[PDB]
């Protein structure tokens, strides 16, 4: 072979005719094989062990997962036992003449939109409480969260005017606009004025043990519950994206329309197949969508009012030479404090520990800005934001 | 055991049958349906005027709320059996964790696994390039021992040595 | 008495010989393990990536199935989407109170109560009444009536007995399954001595080269005692009448093929004259008109190719015939349900050969293929000439589920 | 993402609900469902008839018609008052307690397999695609072991062999070792005599069963027809020409016979 004479060449080092240098360069062979079969015998035996998972787990799942969905045969198609059957009474009257007065829900919507517009006009500043904290609003929990679901009740005329869009007449959303001009953002800009001074509230050096507590409290709820209601409203396009375009786009429409559908295929017609994916029924049913700024998109201010707090400490000349990250870190320490302080105070939003590192944002961009050129004290430049770097390092987590 | 079981019906449910069935007549004269934005637009509210949809709604909370004397112990009983939907088709979505990701990922990617580091594709070539080479380092001990044997001991005993000369025409064949 | 050999340790032996012995032959034996064993790795790297991407080649039609699954996943999603907040809703509708046992209470006035349809116990009225042996064989009391009374002989969990706060079958658990399990396994001893007998009925059958065809008949009359679903086998028995019955009764059918194919010898002797007909061919061609016709060629008529259609024929009888004992394996004991209510109506397989989806084990083909083979063997004029038929025989079954391709892997 | 991916929601609300279940007649002051039959009071969320069933006195082995039928009565003559206006008489909760009781199992028909659902959303219909296509993926996957699995199975079935003759070494051989020997001296006699009497211990390997080892029949076969051709041998000579130690070519057909026809005898 072309290596069996390279091999004749390395049995031929060992002479000619070398019978006793031939049977220990035998030996040498004897060595190579042994040690390729051992590391060729435990490398074959390992990836024999995955061929055997590999059609054992192939086995167990097309087995095992073909009973998972036909245990969905099972379980989902004993869902189509009682389709027409079950709770043993008169469920068609329940469903259409007790359901009938659940269509009915005029004069809810005209002491509520109106009274949504006149308790709303008031709580334009009882729920929009503020001057100056007094527990941040007093109890912005209380305060600000009432404008909260005072505009998850005006997120009828917020949210769920974007879902009753021509539902059944023409001033459902324009006899009660007038009272939600009073009555939605006299709500919801009552809880960003409420959620933008609990945030600045708690953006006061406490901040406090109760303000930040119910400020955060607020700004954690209707910003976790406006995450998943505006998620959820995201999940009407991606649930009607999922739902409507496998309707519209199915693909066998096949135009697709003109000009409803892409574009908006696929939101795609409100109430209710572009609504009930965030509405009735929808047992959340809105979505709530409360507060849309509480800390949902007002965590970026209390981040930022401590990296625009501390991005505000620098006072750019820098004070001395290099002072910028004195007050700036300083507000890095209150940071820490406001972070893990309202950290205690709201879980799902509300500055739980990105302060920290937006004020490192705030002391990096700070110190890489202050001694940019030699415009500071060139002898006294990389030790100052240096020893800030490793020192303000190692007053936090490093 | 025939465990005799005596619930409100029939005497209950009939209140059901026959007061909440007056939606044939009642519920398709007021029409308290399709939307509910009467007052929304604040214009009518009525509309009207659903009195009798609330007779048939209300036959269905009152005189299907005597018949639901025990009945709303047992309408009230597929809370735990309309979930069969809840209970299988998320088990359809473990299934199509299972099998939508995990049986396909897994198959043809906890297949591709243990791959080339195998290496073999090297030791199994270095496996039979010592094989092979081995098997010519014995076959030329063979040949190389034979025919100085064969010559010299069976010198005698001819065709026994027929025997060792031929297996010396094959291993240097 | 039957150690870890003869499971094939003869077709083992069978590489080279056993013919004087060898120890020699052992090392011959390790170094075709050797050549398995670097065709098994080559295997190993041959699909480690390249045909673990043939495996992602694979993934087009898998993966695919995991993109009309992955609409499975909307759609089950969509299902699980609709029912989970449609039973969020649930939670909230009917536990308005919630409050179980004030406000869902058919289930919390009915602890157990619900649970009260545990009234068929226990024993024995139509165990051995409505089957004496049997009382079957017209879609009858012991096909559809006995076996669903045997079915709920198996209904009863015999030691799921009480839980006591619930005590369904405390003490009649003692004996319904003991007294339908005696008066069926007087039954059940009834079709084991129908199975010895039936079966040494279809030894009696051998119809037409073979064919046993008074087995199938007869195992139309077996298809029932497999069925028979509790469940059939309640201790390994009925399959035991099934296969430990024919254990001695495969060797009949196979004791039979063994003295039977074996008999078709008769050959030629010496042939130069159609080697002066393939030299009179090109002594007259071409040249001139061929000469050959194609001319002989004497081993085209069908000395050992008979056989390609016969003991491969008969060879599927160890094999697709033995895949109709795919209809006589247990059948197919598949499928009846209550318990012999189904196959009650569908009791008739083909069953050979079909397709290809399964996984299963079976037996009986062993002196078969090892007689078509070795009086193969001496053959020495093929198989040039029967070169597509020995490859033939090699590229025989592909899409059959039975091992009539390690058959043609045999051949 | 619990907006909406049909499990987080599904979890935190139906599996808050589940605990919900779990403390509703449980958490009553004090499991008012039953009368005990569970601390823990499983599962509450539904029956579990083995775990909660004590909703009277007797469960007992027939008197489950005496007082749980009286339970039955008795909480439903209760339940009949006081849920005639718990969610009763305030029956919305029960318009809704049949709404996501039959409704949602009107679309539980559209969320079934499958029947008369859209029919596109595609589960529905291949609830066993992991069988009706992944074993036909998976039949790629038995052209992938057809070659693998068989050559795992020849592969350990030859290194079995390997362990068979192993474990055979005076029986296995002893074909050419004794038949080697037989021409040789006499065989020795012990060649044949000694080498068949501790080949007869492995030819009561072959004899002390046989099923059905057509290897060890083999092996003990050649055994006979070799011993067969000593014996004919030894009277072709001692008869024909007879020129021998006579008393010794009459002790080799003695010995020959009284081993040979032993064997014999044993058949």
């Amino acid at each position: 072979m072309s290596s069996d004479p390279l091999q004749q060449v390395c049995d031929l080092i060992k002479g000619d005719l070398s019978l006793e240098r031939v049977r220990d360069i035998k030996e040498q062979l004897l060595k190579e094989k042994s040690v390729v079969e051992y590391q060729l015998n435990k490398e074959s035996d390992k990836y024999y062990g995955e061929v055997e998972e590999s059609l054992k787990l192939l086995n167990l799942s097309k087995n095992s997962v073909t009973s998972i969905k036909q245990q969905i045969n099972e379980v989902n198609k004993l869902g189509n036992d009682n389709r027409f059957a079950i709770n043993r009474y008169d469920i068609l009257f329940r469903a259409t003449k007790l359901y009938e007065t659940v269509n009915t829900t005029s004069s809810i919507y005209d002491r509520i939109y109106n009274f949504v517009a006149l308790m709303e006009h008031i709580e334009r500043l009882l729920v929009a409480e503020l001057a100056e904290d007094a527990l941040e609003t007093g109890c912005p929990h209380l305060l600000e969260i009432h404008f909260l679901l005072t505009s998850a009740r005006d997120f009828q005329e917020q949210v769920v005017v974007m879902a009753k869009e021509a539902t059944e007449d023409a001033q459902r959303t324009v006899m009660k606009l007038f009272s939600r001009l009073s009555g939605i953002i006299s709500k919801f800009d009552k809880l960003l004025d409420g959620l933008t001074y609990d945030i600045v509230e708690m953006a006061r050096a406490e901040q406090i043990s109760l303000a930040i507590r119910l400020f955060k409290i607020y700004d954690l709820e209707e910003r976790e519950d406006l995450r998943i209601e505006a998620i959820r409203n995201i999940i009407k396009k991606k649930e009607i994206e999922i739902e409507k375009s496998s309707i519209k786009k199915l693909p066998n429409s096949k135009n697709t329309a003109r000009l409803q559908d892409e574009t908006p295929k696929v939101i795609e017609y409100p109430t209710n197949k572009g609504l009930y994916q965030e509405i009735m029924s929808g047992t959340i049913s809105t979505r709530t969508a409360p507060r849309g700024y509480k800390h949902f998109l007002i965590n970026g201010i209390n981040n930022s009012i401590s990296e625009m707090f501390g991005e505000m400490r620098e006072k750019y000349v820098g004070d001395q030479k290099f002072d910028v990250l004195d007050n700036m870190d300083w507000i890095f320490n209150e940071l820490i404090i406001v972070k893990e302080h309202i950290a205690n105070c709201c879980p799902p939003h509300w500055n739980i520990f990105e302060v920290y590192f937006d004020q490192y944002y705030k002391e990096l961009h700070s110190l890489i800005t202050d001694l940019v050129e030699s415009e500071p004290e060139t002898i006294i430049i990389l030790d100052i934001l240096a020893f800030d770097k490793t020192f303000q390092d190692t007053l936090k987590q490093d | 055991e025939t465990q005799q079981s005596a619930m409100n019906s029939s005497l209950d449910h009939l209140q059901n049958d026959l007061n909440r069935i007056n939606l044939q007549w009642n519920r398709i004269l007021s029409d308290n349906t399709n939307p509910l934005e009467l007052a929304l637009a604040f214009l009518d509210d009525t509309s009207v005027g659903l009195g009798h949809r609330y007779e048939e709604f209300n036959q269905l909370k009152s005189q299907i709320g005597s018949h639901l004397q025990d009945v709303v112990n047992e309408h009230s009983q597929v809370f735990n059996t309309n979930v069969a939907s809840y209970g299988k088709a998320v088990s359809s979505i473990m299934q199509a964790q299972e099998q939508t990701l995990n049986l396909k990922n897994c198959l043809k990617e906890a297949n591709e696994k243990i791959t080339t580091d195998k290496g073999s594709l090297q030791e199994l070539n270095d496996n039979n390039l010592k094989y092979t080479k081995m098997i010519d380092v014995l076959v030329n001990i063979e040949e190389l021992l034979q025919i100085p044997e064969k010559i010299e001991e069976n010198i005698r005993k001819e065709n026994f040595h027929q025997v060792q000369i031929l297996l010396e025409r094959g291993f240097i064949l | 008495t039957m150690e870890n050999i003869d499971d094939e340790v003869l077709l083992e032996i069978l590489t080279d010989i056993n013919w004087s012995i060898e120890d020699d032959a052992d090392s011959m034996i390790e170094r075709i393990d050797l050549r398995l064993a670097e065709t098994e790795y080559l295997f190993n790297q041959n699909l480690l990536s390249l045909q673990k991407i043939g495996p992602n080649i694979r993934p087009y039609e898998d993966k695919v199935n995991d993109e009309c699954h992955r609409i499975i996943p909307t759609l089950s999603l969509f299902l699980m989407e609709m029912s989970n907040f449609s039973n969020d809703i649930e939670n909230v509708e009917s536990q308005d109170n919630g409050l179980q046992v004030e406000s869902a209470n058919k289930k919390l006035l009915w602890n157990t109560l619900d649970e009260l349809l545990k009234t068929v116990s226990l024993d024995e009225i139509s165990l051995n009444q409505l089957l004496e042996c049997p009382i079957r064989e017209k879609n009858l009391p012991w096909m559809e009536n006995q076996l669903n009374l045997l079915l709920k002989a198996f209904q009863a969990i015999g030691s799921d007995g009480n839980e006591v706060e619930y005590n369904l079958r405390e003490i009649s658990g003692l004996k319904q399954r003991l007294q339908f399990y005696e008066k069926v396994t007087k039954i059940f001893l009834n079709r084991i001595v129908e199975e010895m007998q039936k079966k040494f009925s279809n030894i009696r059958g051998q119809d037409i080269s073979h064919d046993q065809m008074i087995r199938i008949l007869t195992t139309l009359l077996i298809f029932s005692p497999l069925i028979l679903f509790c469940k059939e086998i309640s201790q390994k028995s009925y399959q035991a009448i099934v296969e430990n019955w024919n254990v001695s009764i495969q060797p009949v059918y196979m004791e039979l093929w063994t003295k039977k194919i074996s008999q078709l010898q008769g050959i030629d002797t010496n042939d130069e004259k159609m080697n002066e007909l393939s030299l009179s061919q090109l002594l007259n061609e071409w040249d001139t008109f061929r000469k050959e016709r194609k001319t002989n060629d004497i081993n085209p008529v069908f000395k050992n190719s008979f056989s390609l259609l016969t003991e491969c024929l008969q060879t599927m009888r160890q094999e697709c015939i033995v895949y109709q004992n795919f209809v006589e394996v247990f059948f197919h004991i598949s499928s009846k349900h209550n318990f012999e209510e189904y196959i009650k109506h569908f009791n008739d397989p083909d069953a050979p050969p079909i397709l290809l989806d399964t996984v299963k084990v079976m037996q009986s083909d062993r002196e078969a293929a090892v007689i078509e083979t070795q009086l193969v063997s001496r053959i020495f004029q093929p198989i040039v000439t029967r070169l597509s038929s020995y490859f033939v025989e090699l590229v025989k079954a592909e899409p059959t589920v039975a091992p009539a391709l390690t058959f043609y892997l045999e051949n | 993402k619990e907006s909406r991916a049909y499990l987080n929601d599904e979890s935190l609300s139906y599996i808050r609900d589940p605990l919900n279940g779990q403390e509703m007649s449980k958490e009553l002051q004090h499991l008012p469902n039953d009368s005990m039959r569970l601390n823990y009071l499983v599962n509450s969320k539904q029956f579990n008839v083995k775990a909660f069933l004590r909703d009277m006195h007797k469960q007992d082995s027939f008197n489950d018609l005496n007082n749980s039928l009286d339970r039955l009565d008795s909480d439903i003559q209760d339940q009949s008052i006081h849920l005639k206006q718990l969610v009763g008489k305030n029956f919305t909760k029960y318009v809704k307690i049949k709404n996501k009781l039959d409704q949602i199992y009107k679309e539980f028909d559209e969320k079934t397999n499958e029947k008369n659902q859209c029919d596109s959303p595609k589960e529905n219909q291949i609830n066993v695609e992991s069988l009706n296509k992944k074993v036909d993926e998976v039949i790629r996957t038995t052209t992938f072991k057809l070659k693998p699995l068989m050559d795992n199975y020849q592969k350990i079935l030859n290194y079995q062999a390997t362990k068979k003759f192993i474990e055979l070494n005076k029986f296995y051989f002893n074909l050419p070792k004794s038949l080697k020997r037989c021409l040789t001296n006499n065989d020795f006699n012990e060649f044949i005599i000694e080498y068949s009497k501790g080949l007869t211990l492995r030819r009561r390997f072959n004899q002390s069963s046989d099923a059905s080892q057509s290897l060890v029949i083999k092996r003990i076969w050649t055994q006979i027809e070799n011993l067969l051709v000593t014996y004919k041998d030894l009277i072709w000579n001692s008869l024909i020409n007879s020129n021998f130690n006579i008393d010794q070519p009459q002790e080799t057909i003695l010995s020959l016979f009284s081993k040979l026809l032993n064997l014999e005898n044993f058949i």
